[PDB]
């Protein structure tokens, strides 16, 4: 449902879908797969349906936590909610 | 983007939409200047919204050019710098 | 057509379980004999149609002894006699003899 | 108001051709427009705008009448919904005139842009206009032009409007698709309207098309699994609108379909059927053959296959008949499959000399049908050529043999427990 | 009966309320207390175990700490922030002159709710958010009140500076309290009246202690973005200058339709003079075409000022009916004051 990003989506599958299938490809070749992923660009262009398309094609565990929801009305609850994720 | 990365988005969204066989999407692609993905989504939606008040069902070619001038202007009336010094 | 079921026979009295033996009020017995009436005169199509409601009612509402089975197996005694199946005909006459 | 004086407005133009009628319609167009616009739903009289149709009908060709509807379509037309009531007026003089206007009627439909281009869909009219053009093409002998017109009409489905009538419009293309020579086009249409109407009750005229189109598509497919499925659904459920005299023989073809199909789960359902045993003897004759699937010796089957063919080579209410070879082409292939299933479940091993006598075939024809069932995952049999025998016993591991032995040990404990409680139960008769 | 019920009421004690967290055993669950600690609690045999699953708000006990009663989901009910207290005042007859721009609201409100099947067959997605901009006094606020007196569905009044309450992470949790009713009642519309705040920008100068506000800005970037069900709840947003708001929030994907509310022209104002003077008593001879040319860059509200000043001019002369001469004096009185600017808004598109 989203075209034109095949150049960008190809690098996403290598850093997301690829290490979740075969983990020995990075050990034999000797390349450290990126653990974190940041997505830049002006707000309202990418992201959005891209993460949903990758999560649907992977068919595995997926956790989506909003960046503004970590803070809780209680004080010490903030660091505990981050650990539970 | 360019006329390459953009035309993949128009043809993909038009699959779920209903247009006329005489409508040409390549006419607006040449005139695209400094656009994004969210702007393209609003063009296909507004083209179908105005068809209700115009007593139409499928999106014609005339409605694509009328609804394009709304989201192309990037600031207020000035586009970006408009043209002057 | 004068009696039928639960018209003239049902006023102040509850169900005695039809015309099984001696005392009773005709409900399922007349409907069973109409099928027997058309059994020895007309074809067996109209006879089996009345036997469908008799088999479902007997398996639903019954009692400890055997009463309705006498009038139920009486019609089936001559029903399977004209047919070509002698295996189900023996099972019908066996319970009717009891 | 001014709408009741329209009869007395123009005296002379009624008795003459009135070439100025085109100018009188434009004068009333701008006056009645400002008094309605998009505010009032119904304000101006629709007969005033549609009066131009009744002025020139049989006294003028329909080419000039289509030009008036073109100007009203491009302009406002005194109302936004006025077009809805104008086409309703168009449907009157069409069936009441005919004569030499049937040839020019084709050009009238193609000239109107409302029936061609897509609109807000207030019409519930053009759906019948499109059907009238297709009925003309079918009378001219064009199978391709008739199916292509209704194909694009079914793409746009109206929201509610007609309910039972819309079903006939969806099923209309399925009837013309097979006449085109392709039965795969109507398969897509059967996956949409059938699901929506599955839970909705169908009337008498509704189920008449499903009695044919559902089994007609699979007729050319020669797949009997889908023929005995959709047919029994309409047959068993309801189907009380038809006559019971012709309703009973319909089942005679249903049982005949189970033999040509690779068995099924509907065979045991028709054995306990009340109407299947009694009434028509052909119903019981084919039902008696169902119980012969396990007992099939193949001995008496070709005797009846060459003599009695009540439902075999003669079809009336289902296939209507095709040929004696077509009905017997897959018949002989199934009868062989009925015997091989019995031997596989009975004979552990049998010689090729005796197996050929039981199948009434040669050595090449015997191994042809046996080897085909092995690849389908049905019958597994080891053919021993040196010994000229076929071993039907499938190999079992050591765990499978010990597992079945464990079920017997648990079964013996059930008989020991059952008899143990029967001593107290039968003590009443013994202790009496 | 009032006295006997008092003694029977004092026998009952307090009962805690908490939401079911997770499930350990069949009869053993975990419910988070309203104070923020989490205690493992039990259940009884008088309640259904199907409604005891996660997310369901139940009733605990202040002593035994066990699940007792099952209650429907209510997250901080506020009568001022939820119930509209509807009293019919202004209708579509008072917002007249905007008719060209009135069909824009009914297109994104009346059309998708009455016949949602139209957008499904065409393929277009129903507009989610709606932007209302332009200078004040054009009747933008009256557009939200005219809908509440017509349809009657569940509506929400959301002031900008009422949700900025700050204790610990409070401003971020208030937004999630609003969308809780969106999934319960499907025909709901969230009104926004004169909100330049929650759509701000403010990335980092040092943040000036915006910590809860920056998350509140992101709350609109979640509910209208992520996988939560949408399309049944319309967002009506009103603002003065969109340039102050975050440009990312104005882009499509959150606010789909931008409704232009310009200053009513000579044809638009012509029907507005009769609206404000409808209930005002005057003489038999009246002409509203004179005040049309007298109006220079006015709006729909400023005519109400012209009708208000015309009443006080007749008090000194002891006149219950306002003469046409007193009208032209009050119409120019707004044109004499001025100093309101109003021509500096370039965002018309």
């Amino acid at each position: 449902d989203v075209g034109g990003l095949d150049m960008q989506k190809q690098e996403i599958r290598e850093a997301v879908e690829l290490p979740l299938v075969q983990a020995d490809l990075y050990e034999q070749i000797g390349i450290d797969p990126p653990r974190g992923v940041l997505l830049y660009g002006p707000p309202g262009t990418g992201k959005t349906m891209l993460v949903k398309a990758v999560a649907n094609s992977t068919k595995a565990a997926f956790i989506r936590v909003n960046g503004s929801e970590f803070v809780h009305k209680y004080l010490g609850e903030g660091p505990r909610m981050v650990r539970d994720v | 983007r360019d006329r390459r990365e953009r035309r993949l988005i128009f043809g993909t969204i038009a699959s779920k939409m209903s247009l006329a066989p005489e409508a040409d999407l390549d006419s607006l692609i040449i005139r695209n200047d400094s656009l994004s993905g969210a702007v393209i989504a609003a063009i296909m939606q507004e083209a179908g919204l105005r068809a209700v008040r115009k007593n139409r069902y499928v999106i014609l070619q005339s409605d694509l050019e009328e609804a394009y001038a709304t989201q192309v202007k990037t600031d207020n009336t000035v586009d970006k710098f408009d043209f002057y010094k | 057509d004068d009696l039928k079921a639960q018209f003239q026979e049902l006023d102040s009295k509850k169900q005695r379980n039809n015309g099984s033996k001696d005392h009773g009020d005709g409900i399922l017995l007349i409907d069973s004999e109409i099928a027997r009436t058309y059994l020895l005169k007309n074809d067996l199509v109209k006879a089996r149609d009345l036997l469908d409601d008799l088999e479902k009612t007997l398996d639903k509402k019954d009692s400890i002894p055997l009463r309705i089975t006498n009038s139920f197996y009486s019609t089936n005694s001559q029903y399977f006699k004209f047919k070509n199946d002698f295996n189900s005909f023996y099972y019908t006459s066996l319970l009717y003899l009891s | 108001k001014d709408y009741s004086q329209i009869l007395k407005e123009e005296f002379p133009k009624i008795d003459s051709l009135a070439q100025n009628d085109c100018n009188s319609a434009l004068d009333q167009l701008l006056v009645l427009e400002k008094k309605t616009r998009q505010a009032s739903d119904l304000a101006s009289s629709k007969e005033v705008l549609a009066k131009i149709v009744d002025l020139l009908a049989s006294r003028n060709k329909w080419d000039d009448l289509n030009e008036q509807l073109t100007l009203l379509s491009k302009k406002h037309g005194q109302l936004k919904l006025s077009i809805q009531y104008m086409i309703q007026k168009v449907m009157e003089y069409l069936k009441s005139s005919k004569s030499l206007d049937l040839n020019t009627r084709i050009s009238v439909i193609e000239t109107i842009r409302v029936v061609t281009e897509n609109k807000i869909f207030v019409e519930v009219e053009r759906a019948r206009v499109t059907k009238d053009l297709v009925e003309i093409k079918k009378e001219e002998g064009k199978i391709d032009e008739a199916a292509d017109i209704l194909c694009e009409l079914q793409v746009e489905t109206y929201g509610s409007m007609e309910m039972s009538e819309k079903i006939q419009f969806i099923l209309e293309q399925m009837e013309l698709s097979i006449l085109k020579g392709d039965y795969s086009q109507a398969t897509v249409l059967s996956r949409k309207i059938l699901k929506k109407t599955f839970k909705n009750p169908k009337y008498e005229s509704l189920k008449l098309e499903y009695y044919n189109l559902l089994v007609k598509i699979s007729l050319h497919k020669r797949e009997y699994l889908e023929v005995a499925q959709y047919l029994q659904e309409i047959y068993q459920t309801d189907a009380i609108k038809s006559d019971e005299a012709k309703w009973k023989p319909v089942l005679s073809h249903i049982v005949y379909f189970l033999v040509l199909s690779p068995y099924g789960n509907l065979q045991n359902d028709l054995i306990h059927k009340i109407q299947n045993d009694n009434n028509l003897k052909k119903l019981e004759s084919q039902e008696s053959l169902v119980k012969l699937f396990t007992t099939n010796e193949l001995m008496r089957w070709p005797i009846v296959q060459k003599t009695y063919e009540p439902v075999l080579n003669e079809d009336d209410l289902a296939f209507g008949g095709e040929a004696n070879k077509h009905h017997w082409e897959d018949l002989q292939k199934r009868v062989i499959e009925h015997n091989l299933r019995v031997i596989s479940e009975y004979y552990s091993r049998i010689t090729l000399l005796r197996l050929n006598e039981l199948l009434d075939l040669t050595e090449s024809q015997t191994e042809t049908y046996i080897s085909d069932l092995v690849n389908q995952g049905i019958i597994y049999a080891k053919v021993n050529r040196p010994a000229k025998i076929v071993n039907f016993e499938k190999p079992k591991n050591s765990s499978q043999l010990l597992n079945e032995w464990s079920h017997n040990v648990d079964e013996l404990l059930e008989h020991i427990e059952t008899i143990g409680h029967l001593i107290t139960k039968e003590e009443i008769m013994h202790g009496l | 009966d009032k006295t006997e019920n008092d003694i029977k009421a004092l026998q009952s004690i307090g009962q805690l309320i908490g939401e079911v967290m997770k499930e350990l055993s069949e009869e053993k669950y975990i419910v988070k207390a309203s104070s923020g600690p989490r205690y493992i609690v039990g259940v009884r045999n008088s309640v259904d175990r199907s409604k005891l699953k996660k997310g369901v708000r139940v009733t605990l006990d202040i002593t035994t700490l066990t699940i007792m009663r099952i209650l429907p989901r209510e997250t901080d009910p506020l009568v001022y922030n939820m119930t509209s207290f509807e009293q019919g005042e202004i209708t579509f007859d008072g917002i007249g002159g905007l008719t060209e721009q009135i069909r824009e609201l009914r297109e994104v409100i009346e059309l998708p709710l009455k016949n949602p099947e139209i957008f499904q067959r065409v393929g277009i997605k129903p507009p989610k958010g709606v932007l209302l901009y332009g200078p004040p006094g054009t009747g933008k606020t009256l557009l939200a009140k005219a809908v509440a007196a017509t349809i009657g569905a569940n509506f929400i009044f959301s002031p900008a500076s009422g949700i900025v309450d700050k204790y610990i992470g409070e401003s971020a949790r208030i937004i999630r309290e609003m969308f809780a009713y969106a999934k319960e009642h499907e025909p709901c519309i969230i009104f926004m009246d004169e909100v330049d705040a929650i759509g701000g920008r403010r990335f980092s100068e040092g943040t000036s202690a915006d910590r809860e506000i920056q998350r509140t800005l992101m709350e609109l970037l979640t509910q209208m973005d992520g996988f939560d069900n949408l399309g049944q709840t319309k967002i009506i947003m009103a603002t003065n200058r969109p340039d102050t708001l975050d440009p990312a929030l104005l882009r499509p994907g959150r606010l789909d339709r931008k409704v232009e509310i310009p200053l009513p022209n000579e044809a638009g104002r012509l029907e507005i003079f009769k609206i404000h003077t409808a209930k005002v008593k005057k003489t038999g001879e009246f002409d509203f075409e004179a005040a049309v040319k007298m109006s220079d860059g006015f709006n729909g509200a400023d005519i109400r000022n012209c009708a208000t000043e015309a009443g006080f001019f007749a008090i000194r002369d002891d006149r219950d009916h306002i003469n046409p001469d007193d009208l032209m004096k009050a119409v120019r009185k707004v044109a004499e004051v001025k100093k309101l600017e109003g021509t500096i808004e370039y965002q018309k598109l």
